[PDB]
């Protein structure tokens, strides 16, 4: 069964610039479980991205975590990219502040 | 603690 | 109030690759406690929660000893399924699996669960007696009738009733700063342009445990539950969740919708609006 992973962009705290937060992407509902992650700061991968909360719902369909201490600042932007089999290209949800 | 599971 | 154990495993082979990528993951609640990972460099079960630190060194060598045995099974387990499906040997396959038991809040067993799935479709289960099974195909029966002549519900549900439910009291009891807390959420709601002078209020929670919350908005009094969007109740890296809720209202009227928000840490539910 193929199913097309949900991402989602979101900070722990209401950001502030110059106060640390950490930043979150959720890539759910997704099969098969082969995938990859990537957190983004200006357009370069985020080092030593920790990857927690996998699991998997009542239709099987997987979930897991990629997080990231950061502290926005004005000029910063961050992005998540993932690549998964049930896309031709890789996918990328930027973060909105505003949301 | 975990289990030891069985092959199917 | 109640409180879980729960193991997902989850078994993935990879032809040309080789060996299966072998995971499990153990949660209290809903708090990731421990993890096992073939992939790792030197693959080792590993505590993910801050109170895990209270078990000493012969539980890590223990589980780390199961979880070794317990990849070599899903191998055969993988390898097997391609017989009993008629599949060829070139393609990537999924073998997933939720273990776990609930107690009360007198730590007695509520219920107990193992439910199995293949290529992400129901296989076999446990049934709620927790002396049968039910099989999803005619694979799946074929499992059956092994694990009926191997005495295998009875070893299961002594696991279940037993060492599932002794081990989840003791973590409990362990973890009780993290586990037993309360975190109020803190609300707030955001306003968006729309065209057709419309507009989107969005109502957040964060910093929220435990996981369950509730959201709704309201117009004179009813819920529009029809008329919302909303995510999945999601964690936020470290420990809390958060949630959000939108409706999209007519321009100039916004003052007349409000949010409600209940949870645990809330002794009287949250009511906002922009
Ligand atoms: C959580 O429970 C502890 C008591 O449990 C013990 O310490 C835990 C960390 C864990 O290791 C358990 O397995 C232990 O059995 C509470 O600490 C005590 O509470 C009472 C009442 O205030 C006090 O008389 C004791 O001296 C305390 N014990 C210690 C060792 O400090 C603690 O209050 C609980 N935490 C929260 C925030 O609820
Ligand atoms: C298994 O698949 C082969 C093709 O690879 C097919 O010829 C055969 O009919 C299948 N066997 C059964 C009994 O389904």
């Amino acid at each position: 069964i193929q199913k097309t992973p949900q991402i989602q962009v979101y900070s722990r705290h209401p950001p502030e610039n110059g106060k640390p937060n950490i930043l979150n992407c959720y890539v759910t509902q997704f099969h098969p479980p082969h995938i990859e992650i990537q957190m983004l700061k200006n357009g370069k991968k985020i080092p030593k991205v920790e990857m927690s909360d996998m699991s998997f719902s009542k239709d099987w369909s997987f979930y897991i975590l990629a997080h990231t201490e950061f502290t926005p600042t004005e000029t910063d932007t961050y992005a998540c990219r993932v690549k998964h089999d049930s896309m031709a290209e890789p996918k990328t949800v930027y973060w909105d502040r505003d949301m | 603690r975990g289990y030891v599971y069985q092959g199917l | 109030g109640p409180h879980s154990l729960r193991y997902f495993v989850t078994a993935v082979s990879r032809p040309g690759l080789g060996e299966p990528r072998y995971m499990e993951v153990g949660y209290v609640d809903d708090t990731e406690f421990v993890r096992f990972d073939s992939d790792a460099e030197n693959p080792r079960y590993e505590p993910r929660a801050r109170w895990m630190e209270q078990e000493g060194p012969e539980y890590w060598e223990r589980e780390t000893q199961k979880a070794k045995g317990n990849e070599q099974s899903f191998r055969v387990d993988l390898r097997t399924l391609l017989g009993y499906y008629n599949q060829s040997k070139g393609g990537s396959h999924t073998i997933q699996v939720i273990s776990g038991c609930e107690v009360g809040s007198d730590g007695r067993l509520l219920r107990g669960y193992q439910q199995y799935a293949y290529d992400g479709c129901d296989y076999i289960a446990l049934n709620e007696d927790l002396k049968t099974w039910t099989a999803a195909d005619m694979a799946a029966l074929i499992t059956k009738h092994k694990w009926e002549q191997a005495g295998e519900a009875e070893r299961l549900r002594a696991y279940l009733e037993g060492t599932c439910v002794e081990w989840l009291r003791r973590y409990l009891k362990n973890g009780n700063a993290t586990l037993l807390r309360t975190d109020s959420p803190k609300a707030h709601v955001t306003h968006h342009s729309r065209p057709e002078d419309k507009v989107t209020l969005r109502c957040w929670a964060l910093g929220f445990y435990p996981a369950d919350i509730t959201l709704t908005w309201q117009l004179n009094g009813e819920e529009l539950i029809q008329d919302m969007e909303l995510v999945e109740t999601r964690p936020a890296g470290d420990g809390t969740f958060q949630k959000w809720a939108s409706v999209v209202v007519p321009l100039g009227k916004e003052q007349y919708y409000t949010c409600h928000v209940y949870h645990q840490g809330l002794p009287e539910p949250l009511t906002l609006r922009w």
